[PDB]
């Protein structure tokens, strides 16, 4: 479970940055 | 451009 | 069970998440 | 226990996630 | 086992998500 919930913690990060880069150009 | 998709779906409770 | 209950809250948020995905993909396909 | 600890950390991360959900829903509805 | 199902279902939803994630990224770059 951890590994899958470790990759997740990392995907959330990636998502977070996509939003940061979104609100920016907007 | 619209907002990215919602955040990754949160994992099921395990405990 | 305290886990069951949490399992329930998760399911609820899971359903709301699928909805966010349905509306989101639609709005998205329309913009392109 | 490690489980009480697991319970704690999950509830905390869940709710924190549920809050990015609301915040994202908000930004999403406004965009439209 | 219910617990195993939840984990399974949870993992199953990742492909689509990552895919929307990647598709949005691309479209984002162009624009």
């Amino acid at each position: 479970l951890d590994e899958a919930e470790r990759q997740w913690k990392a995907e959330f990060h990636r998502w977070s940055s996509y939003m940061v880069h979104w609100k920016n150009q907007f | 451009l619209l907002t990215p998709p919602p955040p990754p779906l949160f994992p099921p409770p395990f405990f």
